[PDB]
RNA sequence: GGUUUGGCACCUCGAUGUCGGCUCAUCGCAUCCUGGGGCUGUAGUCGGUCCCAAGGGUUGGGCUGUUCGCCCAUUAAAGCGGUACGCGAGCUGGGUUCAGAACGUCGUGAGACAGUUCGGUCCCUAUCCGUCGUGGGCGUAGGAAAUUUGAGAGGAGCUGUCCUUAGUACGAGAGGACCGGGAUGGACAUACCUCUGGUGUACCAGUUGUCGUGCCAACGGCAUAGCUGGGUAGCUAUGUGUGGACGGGAUAAGUGCUGAAAGCAUCUAAGCAUGAAGCCCCCCUCAAGAUGAGAUUUCCCAACUUCGGUUAUAAGAUCCCUCAAAGAUGAUGAGGUUAAUAGGUUCGAGGUGGAAGCAUGGUGACAUGUGGAGCUGACGAAUACUAAUCGAUCGAAGACUUAAU
């Protein structure tokens, strides 16, 4: 367990940074909140696997209602994109892909920064 | 007389014969051994030099405590022994008895046996007074602004200085310990595990340390 | 609530014996040819923490 | 079950089967045992299981009855020599584990 | 637990109903009390005629808590109420019944009187 | 004696804030209880008086602003006092020393009490000392890791009831012992969560209104965590255990032995013993910055001719990083690819308590089966899939003098 704010605003933090991860596959933060989102994604990529119904009954609470992406002018909402895509490339392998590169401090807060990615 | 080493692991149930459901620690003795034995000739004291778990032998370009750096292991070597973690004496102990460089193997024991303990306590921070001491708090309401803060220090404009065995917000916890007067239940040779009546200071896989009591009632 | 007295020119120094900042872990780039501080990335040229994996 | 491995196997022996499984709301005689006086006899104790919580011996119930109007409740540790014997008779359903929600005469656990 | 200025319920032919609980009778300041334990009451009700009156004060003796007692079998007991019986140090009672069942932990502080009467001893 | 009512007017008027209570205590002994004793108009139990002794303990409530005091019910006892009638840069602010109003009164009157009464603003971000805890630097004639002695200091120190000895001793009887042994509890102090129960905001389930996910279904957001019922780890007291001891050394009051000065008697001057919870020693803890800087085991062990000295390195520790059994920060500890340190995955415990969908029975609300189902934060093993990469810093080459081989 750990804490970086209040017990709502964490969470819903937390449904954003894992909304995002996918659409982008890598983002900048700052190393703590990237350690939870970590946790949560691995959780998710575990999820994906699968592929039932009742997961995406469980990937619904999580991730968001939508989010659109294009890729090639395509229409997909963070969800098609996770259990018909993302997981089919790591079968073979184990939830626990996510890495953490402790990339830099920043000079407005002294806060240091990564670079966490699935990629 | 006699006495070993150990690790708290955990409390459980357990019952007595007449249906007296009896509380109990876990300890385990694995891996005791002796190592040096300090006599009073050189020294000015008879003890005894013992040590818990193995760890590994030197190292190469290696780090800490898991490996050994070499004094330990110039230590160990020396009455064929692998090295060892955790060094404690035992002071009153039949020093006649206990060759150097063999086990204090748990059958030294036995069931209905009466002993003493030692170990560290619990992490605590700066805890308050009333927790610490467990002075007693101040009101509630009535106006006050007396909560819980440790109450006038002192005296006056004379007796101006605070002496010194006041009670103040410091630290809690770390602390050696000692319980008098436990008694033993069983020994099970087999996972080298012992039972301890009642309940000793430790946490989990901290140290523990026995020997045999010494108010037995002389 | 207040100072009595005034904070001569040593104690105010003494006191700042403290202040003072670590010296920074710092190391050569391993084929980036330049410093930069331990288990963190370059800032530079392609990034090597082991070599490139980034581009920022 | 593991708590560490090191526990379990050697409080073993304190284990005992003969334990009638079940789920709370059961009717349930306990043949109990009891010794005072010198005098080495038993006891029945009736009613509805409260609880069931905890694995290993320190797995422990909850019983109650409602004697001449004043309500009793007794827990036992499950595995302990001071009882004889059990009897199941009743067998309840209901949508919680704790029942913690009984009191006066309309608590009927159907 | 049952300590000073508490309130309970009794057990026998009185013609009193709840008491109070002044004092608690042990060592030097207890606080506190349970089963067996002697306690120097008075009387804050009645149901009319019967012996005692209002205004009254004796003693009593604990029995029917309600934040049970260990048996060091390691067996445990709740009731719902708590209660009293009115007392003369015969350790005999003034009254000639019981209701409300007896906690048997009495025995020890050698009380069969009231054990003779009591649907049940448990 | 200098705790009271007083006398004095020596400090204080560019401010020394006063009563009482709360938390905190600390001390004296002219002892309130326990311990030991002497005397007795002490038969015994209970007692009265005097002596030694301050190690510990010395309660809840009613009543008033209350010291005081009366009372209830307890208790072994419910001490007397000092510390700005202890403590307000820690708290209260009920009376009293502000303004309003009013009652009796005195005054021709404004207004004032020998008084009474309803109400009435209490600031201070701690520089120094002191104190509670805790890290750096240097030293202890080379450098390191471990263990440990313990001059000193602190802490603990209380006590009832009951069975027996013995219904014996004692006394006519009523009544009713020392001594000693044995179990059992009060309060207090420490340690812990296996139990009892508490909390437990990323666990579980039910559920009200409303908005959204294009709709039904199933979900999410918000409303004190929206409320209600449970509740793992962890933290906890009312829970769980444990403890004060036993014992010895020297002692005061007191009791003696031998014995003179003083042929006797004489406890004392020469001498010998004896004797309290008191002193000390033992019991728990801290502790070599005890500058008297300790002692033991083990380890590292060059080249430069400045001769004295210099060097990057050795053993080792750290910088850095993952983390808790520790944590305000720093420190301590587990660990760093020649690896299970943390995460994740797979198992498991425990917890919640019958997922979704599907079918079936229902006009439906809903039930049954699929199924001790699904879910699961901290707890337990295994699993290198990811993260502790490559790396740099610091640190000796052992002065002289005697006396030893
Ligand atoms: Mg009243
Ligand atoms: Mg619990």
């Amino acid at each position: 367990r750990k804490l970086g704010r209040t017990s709502d605003q964490r969470k819903a933090m937390l449904r954003d940074l894992a909304t995002s991860l996918i659409i982008s596959e890598r983002i900048e933060t700052t190393e703590a909140r990237a350690k939870e989102v970590r946790s949560v994604v691995e959780k998710l990529i575990t999820l994906g696997k699968k592929g039932d119904l009742a997961s995406r009954r469980n990937a619904a609470k999580t991730l968001r209602n939508v989010e659109i992406l294009n890729e090639d002018e395509t229409t997909q909402t963070a969800l098609q994109k996770l259990f018909g895509e993302i997981a089919e490339r790591y079968t073979e392998r184990q939830g626990g892909y996510t890495r953490i590169l402790k990339q830099g401090p920043r000079r407005g807060d002294g806060a240091e920064s990564v670079i966490i990615e699935l990629v | 007389t006699k006495g070993i080493l150990g690790r708290k692991i955990g409390m459980t149930q357990v019952f007595g014969e007449n249906g007296e459901l009896i509380p109990v620690t876990v300890v385990e003795a694995k891996e005791n051994v002796v190592l040096q034995k300090k006599t009073v000739e050189v020294d000015g004291y008879n003890a005894i030099q013992v040590g818990f778990e193995d760890k590994k032998a030197y190292k190469k370009d290696a780090k800490s405590n898991k490996y050994a750096n070499k004094p330990a292991e110039g230590h160990a070597k020396k009455a064929d022994a692998a090295p060892k973690r955790f060094i404690r004496e035992f002071r009153n102990v039949d020093v006649d008895a206990y060759e150097v460089g063999q086990e204090v193997s748990v059958d030294t024991f036995v069931a209905g046996d009466v002993i003493d303990v030692t170990g560290v306590s619990k992490g605590k921070g700066f805890q308050g007074a009333i927790k610490r001491h467990g002075q007693s708090r101040g009101p509630m309401s009535h106006g006050s602004h007396f909560h819980r803060a440790p109450g006038s220090v002192g005296m006056a404009s004379d007796a101006s200085r605070v002496f010194k065995g006041q009670k103040m917000p410091g630290r809690m916890g770390g602390n050696t310990v000692t319980v008098q007067n436990l008694e033993v239940v069983q020994v099970d040779t087999e996972n080298k595990v012992i039972l301890v009546k009642g309940n000793v200071p430790g946490p989990k896989k901290g140290l523990v340390e026995i020997r045999t009591s010494i108010k037995k009632g002389n | 609530a207040v100072p009595k007295r005034r904070t001569s020119k040593t104690r105010k120094n003494k006191r700042r014996t403290h202040f003072k900042i670590s010296v920074p872990g710092m190391t050569e780039c391993p084929n980036c040819g330049r410093e930069y501080k331990l288990s963190h990335r370059v800032c530079k040229n392609c990034g090597s923490y082991n070599g490139e994996e980034v581009a920022a | 079950m593991t708590n560490h491995k090191l526990i379990e196997a050697v409080t073993k022996s304190q284990l005992r089967t003969d334990l009638p499984s079940f789920r709370p709301g059961d009717t349930l005689r306990v043949h109990v045992r009891i010794i005072e006086g010198t005098r080495e006899r038993i006891q029945v104790f009736e009613g509805v299981v409260i609880k069931r919580r905890g694995g290993g011996v320190s797995e422990t119930f909850t019983v109650r009855k409602i004697s001449s109007g004043v309500g009793v409740e007794r827990t036992f540790p499950l595995h302990t020599p001071k009882i004889e014997k059990i009897e199941v008779k009743r067998r309840g359903k209901v949508r919680r584990a704790k029942l913690y929600y009984l009191r006066s005469l309309r608590g009927k656990a159907a | 637990m049952i300590q000073q200025e508490t309130r309970l319920k009794v057990a026998d032919n009185s013609g009193a109903r709840e008491v109070l609980t002044i004092k608690v009778l042990g060592g030097s300041g207890r606080k506190t009390a349970n089963i067996g334990d002697v306690i120097v009451c008075t009387v804050k009700n009645a149901t009319p005629g019967g012996v005692v009156k209002k205004g009254d004060v004796v003693k009593a003796v604990i029995v029917r808590t309600k934040s049970g007692v260990r048996r060091n079998d390691g067996s445990y007991i709740k009731f719902d109420e708590n209660a009293c019986v009115i007392i003369r140090d015969d350790k005999g009672p003034r009254g000639t019944r019981i209701f409300g069942p007896v906690a048997r932990e009495l025995r020890e502080g050698n009380f069969m009187k009231i054990v003779s009467l009591a649907p049940e001893v448990l």
